[PDB]
């Protein structure tokens, strides 16, 4: 590629945009790791749900499974009101680029 | 690790090249290159020499060898070397015992 | 004469030697020699350029050139060396270099030499003879 210009950070954006993510990551891993958090994790609880299905959409916790080894919530989540019923439309689309 | 972050989110937000038009193709073109170079890096590496899980012992014998006189630098066997190896226990104690 | 290979070249540069030296030895001549001492060292110059590789004619060269009568010294040493880098296990030369080092007052680094040629082969008897 040619770089001279509007593009000389583009392959240390990359890096600044995976390492970043990457912390957060780990920030994420020592969000439930934690067992200040094993606290919070109950009813009354709004998250952010992130996989997917879900693209940050806001949820609120039901409960949480009396079984703590395979974590399984059962949590209200909001999803867009499916405006289809056919599997068929949906293909592989843009990969969205991390922005700021 | 948080304040990382933070750091790579205040230099993110100013990045030159989201501005560029052609952000989008070179950006995930570096991505798949980079992966493939990544990968090619540890499968080269499992077929490499550090693999051997007991190479830091070989190479610990190797020092305390050296350190009596057994071998001289870069690995050449010395005198009290070829006597120690045809022996048939405790040949460090008994080639020592009989030099002194 | 009917085969012109090295083996017999370098066979008779030693047999050349070996006749000049027993002509000295017995007391018989000197300096009536000189032509025969002359013919080995080509015979063996040319045994060793015809195959530069192998440790045997380096260091048949070295011990002629060496001999009392022709007293090279420089030659001797450079063909030891070269005997040394052809084949590295090699305990002949090694010893032959402490021979040259001790016989001309360098005890330490000749010392050095033979305990080398020793290592190499426990079982070689001029180096033990060296180092007493």
């Amino acid at each position: 590629p040619d770089m001279t210009g509007q593009l000389v950070d583009l392959p240390e954006y990359y890096s600044w945009g995976e390492e970043l993510t990457e912390t957060q990551h780990m920030i994420q891993r020592r969000i439930m790791e934690s067992v200040n958090g094993l606290k919070s994790l109950s009813a009354g609880r709004v998250v952010v749900v992130k996989n997917q299905e879900h693209h940050n959409a806001l949820g609120v916790i039901l409960q949480v499974s009396s079984n703590s080894t395979s974590r399984v919530f059962t949590t209200l989540v909001l999803c867009d009101k499916p405006l289809s019923q056919d599997p068929q439309d949906r293909g592989p689309a843009t990969a969205e680029v991390p922005y700021p | 690790g948080g304040l990382r972050a933070r750091k790579l989110e205040e230099l993110i937000q100013g990045a030159q090249c989201v501005h560029s038009p052609r952000f989008p193709a070179q950006y995930l073109k570096l991505r798949e290159r980079m992966q493939i170079q990544k990968e090619m890096e540890r499968l080269r590496f499992l077929l490499s020499d550090q693999s051997l899980l007991l190479l830091p012992e070989y190479h610990q014998r190797v020092e305390v060898l050296r350190t009596l006189g057994y071998v001289d630098e870069a690995g050449t066997v010395k005198l009290a070397g070829r006597v120690a190896c045809a022996m048939s226990s405790h040949e460090l104690l008994l080639t020592e015992l009989m030099f002194d | 004469k009917l085969m012109s290979t090295s083996n017999t070249w370098c066979d008779l540069g030693i047999n050349y030697y070996r006749q000049a030296q027993h002509l000295a030895e017995t007391g018989s001549n000197m300096n009536d020699l000189k032509e025969l001492l002359e013919k080995s060292l080509h015979c063996l110059k040319k045994a060793v350029r015809l195959d530069s590789n192998n440790h045997l004619y380096w260091n048949a060269l070295g011990v002629v050139a060496c001999y009392s009568g022709i007293g090279n010294y420089a030659l001797a040493q450079h063909c030891f060396i070269k005997s040394i880098q052809s084949e590295q296990i090699n305990a002949v030369a090694w010893t032959n270099l402490g021979v040259l080092y001790l016989t001309n007052e360098n005890i330490e680094q000749a010392h050095e030499a033979f305990k080398m040629a020793q290592s190499l082969d426990p079982s070689y008897l001029m180096c033990w003879i060296g180092q007493a």
